[PDB]
């Protein structure tokens, strides 16, 4: 539910680190 | 255990933001430095993350523990340990930005906590913070 919208942050935040 | 790293790197972010809170320094400035350029280079995405961030007392524990599973889900390494730091200082700047500073402190514990059962393996398997200082020195 609200793990939804911090796991989806942490995805953003995993592609800007693999960028 | 790493309690010095997560601490030195969350007061520099906080004093950056007009804040003050309270191994060797070269890894500890090439940290400083690697997240600065991470920061400025993807200023708009954690402009937008920082915003729509929810922080509370109640939430902040589950969220910071999310966001970090996701982001090591697929291994560690050097960029991901940067943002780690990155995002722990986002959560640090936001929480203080939200009359919610009570939650530096555990931020940090957090962070240092994680360092220790979570990253330490791989950082000593793949050459310790001098690799680190070689890769972004």
């Amino acid at each position: 539910e609200e793990e939804q919208w911090a796991r989806e942050i942490g995805a953003q935040l995993r592609r800007m680190a693999d960028d | 255990d790493n309690r010095e790293i997560v601490m030195k790197y969350i007061s520099y972010k906080l004093s950056q933001r007009g804040y003050e809170w309270d191994e060797s320094e070269v890894v500890h400035q090439t940290l400083r430095q690697a997240g600065d350029d991470f920061s400025l280079r993807y200023r708009r995405d954690f402009a937008e993350m920082s915003s729509q961030l929810h922080l509370t007392p109640g939430t902040a524990y589950a969220s910071f523990a999310t966001v970090v599973e996701e982001l090591f889900r697929d291994g560690v390494n050097w960029g991901r340990i940067v943002a780690f730091f990155e995002f722990g200082g986002v959560m640090c700047v936001e929480s203080v930005n939200r009359e919610m500073s009570v939650l530096v402190d555990n931020i940090a514990a957090w962070m240092a906590t994680y360092l220790n059962d979570h990253l330490h393996t791989w950082i000593q398997d793949n050459g310790g913070w001098d690799a680190f200082v070689e890769l972004y020195g």
